[PDB]
């Protein structure tokens, strides 16, 4: 990221694929600019990201057109427990009305099934999560 | 496993929930003519990789133009037009925001410029109140 | 009166009713899902991984069109607090199960017609757990697949295996022997073959059909469910296999019973309607049996075989009953349903009378089956073979004076205990006025037969004494047991899981009770909504497809969980969600649900659209939509968007709709069903006027000059009686496939709503609507009749006969043919010009 | 008579005519004369890498092109117009979405257009109300 | 001029989308012969003409 380091050169191991990496060794983290996703922790570590696309994850949902998706759903290849916050880049609504705080629901897939888990909380352009981010 | 952003509309009413999207412009320098193409998309980092992807194999290459200054409904009817536009063909009249994967083509509207020179007005104007949302010198 | 204040509704261009449509049907490609259905819980058996069960279940995924195989992996635990959204996993690796443009044969044809079923693909399979096998019809020929037997659970999706043959024609009706899962059974050209899916080794069974001419000349077949059956009796088998193997003891040869349905197709009336290709113009022969007229000669056959270690049909054999069935049964006219016993031991079947009055359930046990040849010494002989004890028990006899409605519940038990006196389940209507649940055990005390001789049984010659007959329910409220619901028996814990009605008519829920005490019953479902659900086998865990008048339908997956010690009270917690409520329109909204009181102070209820935009003071047009007959409840706390998108589309133009349970309608109880005996129009009619002028009363935009009443097969039925005997409150009446002469319909719907052409001939001649003609409007663009050219059920004679009588009697109408449409409108072209026909009608006549 | 209702329109037939819009509008150009082929055909995504490289094999060269503003639906049929449709020869002017399985040959359009100049401009409308549906024009800066 | 050319023609109709009227005599052959359904074609088509002509 482009944090308390500055510019640190993220890793892509294939620009088919969507994959990137950074190691990062500093405390906490700033945004990165390409749409606002940031991950803030403590320590000096290895990062694996992938861009996971709705396409095929979303066509295994039944109402698929009914819900709206407000980012980019990326998967994070990190070690368990050592990230503290993420913030993935929700589109804006809260300068407008008619939409809720605690009316969104957030979207976790696995090999079982969408988990439509309860999030943290919404910035202007961020939400965040708590430890258990994986 | 992926993580990912909050995903909710409520059944009981159409909201048209507002989007922080923005359009972009692809130039040709090298060919015989000009083809400009709008793509009324949002604005997500893996949407722009994705038609960077598409663009750079088709040579085309996007100009950092004055995006939206105000939030904008997701889904509904956009017209397109500019004032270099009907002598130079726009290809379809209404245009759609609607929220697509990365891993399709997005959709847009061709536009055949001819020449290019440094700046054409652009218009994207909603049909539910005739309001303005956008504009660009190109 | 005040033509400044009622409402006049913009008149539109025939283009723009069609733009209305479109856009319309803009999002109904949302609003229908066809949410899943035909559940199998299994568990994985592993108590490792990360999955309890698979759910197997057909289902369209909307990332294509036809619905496919598909299934669900439930886990162990969940994230509570946070919903799990269960996958649509694709068995099959997308192939098609429709021809190019729905090309069927004309047999699936009318069983889809018989079932309603619209929808495209796999239509429905056959599961069989302990193989784990997927047999089902797909597109050409059947096929199977396997998924967790003695085999494992697969993770990516297979490909189905293609059954070959050497047979022509379709093969319908496939079902997996229970006692030899690689065996299978079929009916093809109306008679019963078996085969065997590893080796390909086929085996026709029964020779009453020969394919010699056309099904005028060709009239007997067997084990297939005839016309009257099919659609009204919702029997769609006549074929049902033995659940247990016995062993002949030969040398080690094991033996599969199945019993058939032989019928005599002969003396029932033959009528001629268009086929499908217009341009051939030529008709099929249909055996369809009016009032009064002989209904099919029907009996019951046992098919056995007998097959190697192997698997290999060593030897087959057809038999029949000891004495004719006729004979045996006099008063036989329907077997409503039939099957057998679980450990194997009897084979059950439901009879019916010709007036639906005098149903009996009777146990024939497979002894009493002799082999079938023409060698009247070898009959002879067996007949002294059969044991003297063998008998046919009639273990229960349902008898009423209205009509018997046929409940297919029936769940005998082991009867290891004390091996006589069969103790059963049984729904019964007929003794309290509502369908309830009884625990029945009659004494089975065979008196000794010679069965050489033929005799003629009395009235209640195998009645079985009642030991007792323990009611699990009563109350003024129903269990659900026609439209295919169905209970679940956990022998277990001694829990029976039913579906009813006991907090309201509107809504279905799940309740339990016990069947060793009739004590207090268990709500499994939320109230508010009404459901549709299915156990588990293992009785962990249901499936509830549910829904709302305002909710859309949604299918959450509940798990019972809760002390074993007390199963009663095990509390259904949600587990997780398979489908989501879907995104309602942008203009949609949500009808009321009204209730009110006739002047016998009968309950009726109703539904209402609002006009969009309402301004208060106005009166709209009011459409009341109707169909009021038996067997069919509009009105229930339940999505109405799918199926009546048009009243929506009405609303939004402006009209008020209106929607009544007349007297007659189901849900409600045999007393409430039965005030339409012998009367069918005479009392309904009333009804719906009644709730017009609450309705009116009520909500103020009721213009009662201009009433519109709109109606399909006996709705538009209703229709027509409504513009004959109150004529002064509808102004218009679209008829859609009115039934107008009684005398012409079938045995099994009209023989019982009223009775014979003999016995209610006032009946016959009030309610035959194309005979009291002379009372129709003389007015023009009042009655506007629709209908479906190559109808099977309501057929065209019943708008043409209209026509003529109209003709002779010099009343104006319109018509609108649908050429291509059977009985409901299917083609989506056709239904659009439907709707946009309906909207100009009302839009320049109403 | 068990409530033989309309039933409406299931219309189950949606987000496949995007999908099939990109394979529309195949040229080949060994010449300066061109010739086109358009397919449309529903319900999978595994057609389109497969006829998308047949026509790589048999040499028609690819163009992104707007797929349908409102999806197309099978079992009916539509109708190809345009500036270059009928000036320009296009032989079969009536397409149809029927589904054939992915690893099958199709239905096409040939559609020559010589010495095409700078645009051709085509429509695809349905033949129930000739709303207008798609558009396009195909550009010979794009062309190989 | 069997009654499928009728039919067929209402087929195509609501193939196409385009309204009609229709009027059957359900037992006349090619000719209206009996005159009470004659009488009901000349009311049919004084009528129709009356109203939408």
């Amino acid at each position: 990221f482009w944090g308390p380091t500055g510019p640190v050169a993220t890793e892509v191991v294939d620009k088919e694929k969507n994959l990137y990496r950074v190691h990062f060794p500093v405390a906490g983290s700033y945004r990165w600019p390409n749409t606002g996703l940031c991950f803030v922790m403590r320590e000096a570590v290895t990062v694996e990201i992938e861009f996971c696309v709705w396409d095929q994850f979303l066509g295994e949902i039944n109402p698929q057109h009914s819900w709206m998706v407000a980012g980019p759903l990326l998967d994070i290849k990190a070690e368990p427990g050592a990230v503290e916050a993420v913030h993935l880049p929700h589109f804006v609504a809260l300068q407008g009305g008619h939409v809720d705080t605690s009316l969104f629901q957030m979207a976790h897939f696995k090999e079982e099934g969408m988990l439509l888990e309860k999030p943290a909380r919404v910035e202007l352009h961020h939400i965040v999560l708590e430890n258990p981010s994986f | 496993s992926p993580l990912g952003v909050l995903l909710k509309m409520i059944h009981n009413a159409l909201r048209f929930i507002p989007v922080t999207s923005v359009v972009l412009l692809y130039h040709r320098v090298h060919p015989e003519e000009v083809t400009f193409h709008l793509y009324l998309i949002p604005s997500d980092c893996s949407i722009r990789k994705a038609i960077d992807d598409l663009e750079m194999k088709f040579q085309f290459v996007r100009i950092h133009k004055p995006p939206p200054l105000t939030p904008l409904y997701m889904g509904c009817r956009y017209t397109v037009s500019g004032s270099g536009s009907g002598m130079l063909e726009i290809l379809p009249k209404e245009l759609e925001l609607c929220y697509r994967s990365p891993g399709e083509d997005q959709l847009f509207s061709e536009f055949y410029v001819g020449h290019l020179g440094s700046g054409i007005r652009l218009q994207v104007k909603d049909k539910k109140d005739e309001t303005l949302v956008w504009e660009a010198l190109v | 009166d005040d033509p400044a204040a009622r409402f006049q509704v913009q008149k539109h261009s025939w283009d723009g009713l069609r733009s209305i449509i479109h856009g319309s049907r803009k999002y109904s490609g949302l609003i229908v899902n066809k949410a899943p259905h035909d559940f199998q819980f299994v568990q994985k058996t592993d108590e490792s991984g990360p999955h309890s069960h698979r759910l197997y279940y057909l289902g369209m995924p909307y990332g294509s069109r036809e619905n496919s195989l598909l299934y669900s992996e439930i886990p162990k635990k969940v994230r509570k607090e946070a919903l799990l959204l269960l996958s649509w996993k694709q068995m099959l690796d997308h192939f098609q199960a429709t021809p190019h443009h729905g090309v069927y044969s004309r047999e699936e044809e009318l069983l889809r017609e018989r079932k309603r079923l619209g929808v495209f693909g796999i239509t429905s399979y056959d599961f069989h757990s302990e193989s784990g096998l997927f047999l089902f019809q797909a597109s050409n020929s059947l096929f199977h697949c396997r998924d967790g037997g003695k085999n494992g659970f697969m993770v990516s999706p297979m490909k189905p295996l293609e059954i070959k043959t050497q047979c022509s024609g379709p093969r319908m009706d496939p079902k997996i022997c229970p006692a030899d899962p690689a065996f299978f059974s079929f009916i093809n050209n109306s008679d019963l073959w078996v085969a065997n899916i590893e080796t390909g080794e086929e085996r026709r069974l029964t020779f009453c059909h020969q394919g010699l001419s056309n099904v005028l000349d060709d009239p007997k077949s067997a084990g297939v469910a005839t016309f009257v059956i099919q659609e009204e009796f919702d029997r769609f088998t006549g074929y049902w296999w033995c659940p247990t193997a016995s062993w002949e003891g030969s040398e080690g040869l094991k033996t599969l019973r199945i019993l058939y349905e032989e019928v005599d197709e002969s003396e029932v009336e033959v009528i001629h309607v268009p086929s499908p290709a217009l341009e051939e113009r030529k008709t099929d022969s249909y055996r369809y049996p009016r009032t009064g007229s002989k209904n099919p000669k029907i009996a019951l056959k046992l098919a056995e075989f007998q097959t190697d270690s192997q698997g290999k049909i060593v030897s087959t054999q057809e038999k029949e009953l000891v004495q004719p069935f006729s004979s045996l049964f006099p008063k036989v006219e329907y077997i409503a349903r039939a099957g057998w016993t679980r450990d194997g031991k009897y084979a059950w079947a439901m009879f019916l009378d010709r007036p639906q009055q005098w149903l009996q359930l009777v146990l024939l046990p497979p002894a009493l089956f002799i082999p079938s040849t023409e060698n009247e010494e070898q009959r002879l002989a067996s007949a002294r073979a059969v044991p003297r004890n063998v008998q046919p028990y009639v273990v229960y006899e349902e008898v009423t004076n209205v009509w018997i409605n046929v409940h297919d519940i029936f769940y005998p038990f082991p009867q290891s205990e004390g091996e006589d006196e069969l103790c059963f389940l049984r729904a019964n209507e007929c003794k309290t006025g509502f369908c309830h649940l009884y625990k029945v055990t009659a004494v089975l005390k065979s008196q000794g037969y010679d069965w050489s001789e033929p005799f003629s049984p009395g009235e209640d010659e195998f009645k079985c004494p009642i030991k007792e007959e323990i009611a699990l329910t009563s109350g003024e409220w129903e269990v659900l047991a026609r439209h295919g619901s169905k209970i679940w028996v956990n022998e277990e814990t001694k829990l029976v899981y039913f579906q009813g009605t006991k907090d309201t008519p509107l809504e279905h829920h799940l309740y339990v009770v016990s069947y060793e005490a009739a004590g207090e019953i268990v709500r499994l479902t939320t109230p508010g909504f009404s459901h549709s659900c299915s156990m588990s086998q293992n009785f962990d865990m249901f499936v509830s497809h549910y829904s709302s008048v305002s909710t859309p339908p949604c299918v959450h997956v509940y798990k019972l969980s809760g002390p074993d010690d007390d199963p009663l009270h095990k509390q259904p917690r949600f587990w997780a969600s398979m489908m989501e409520a879907a995104s309602c329109p942008p203009d949609y909204v949500p009808p009321e649900i009204f209730h009110f009181h006739t002047r016998s102070d009968v309950r009726l209820y109703g539904m209402i659209y609002k006009p969009h935009a309402l301004q208060p003071g106005k009166k709209h047009p009011t459409v009341l939509f109707v169909y009021g007959g038996p067997q069919v409840q509009l009105v229930n706390n339940s999505f109405k968007g799918i199926k009546y998108l048009r009243l929506n589309t009405l609303a939004s133009l402006g009209y008020a709709v209106v929607v009544i349970d007349g007297r007659g309608s189901c849900q409600r109880g045999l007393r409430f069903e039965g005030a339409l005996k012998n009367q069918m129009g005479q009392v309904e009619i009333e009804d719906q006027v009644e709730g017009l002028q609450f309705v009116a009363e009520k909500y103020g935009f009721i213009d009662l000059s201009r009433v519109a009443i709109h109606g399909w097969s006996y709705g538009g039925f209703l229709s027509l009686m409504g513009l004959i005997h109150k004529p002064q409150v509808f102004k218009v009446a679209i008829a859609g496939a009115p039934v107008t002469v009684w005398m012409a319909y079938d045995t099994g719907y009209t023989e019982r709503y009223m009775d014979v052409p003999e016995n209610n001939q006032h009946g016959y001649e009030a309610g035959s609507v194309a005979l009291h003609v002379e009372k129709l409007p003389n007015e023009p663009n009042r009655l506007l009749i629709l209908h479906g050219f190559l109808d099977e059920n309501v057929h065209f004679f019943h708008t043409n006969f209209l026509v003529s009588q109209l003709i002779r009697a010099g009343k104006p109408y319109q018509l609108q043919i649908y050429p291509n449409e059977r009985h409901s409108i299917r083609c989506p072209e056709s239904g659009e010009h439907y709707e946009v026909t309906l909207l100009h009608f009302l839009q320049e006549y109403l």
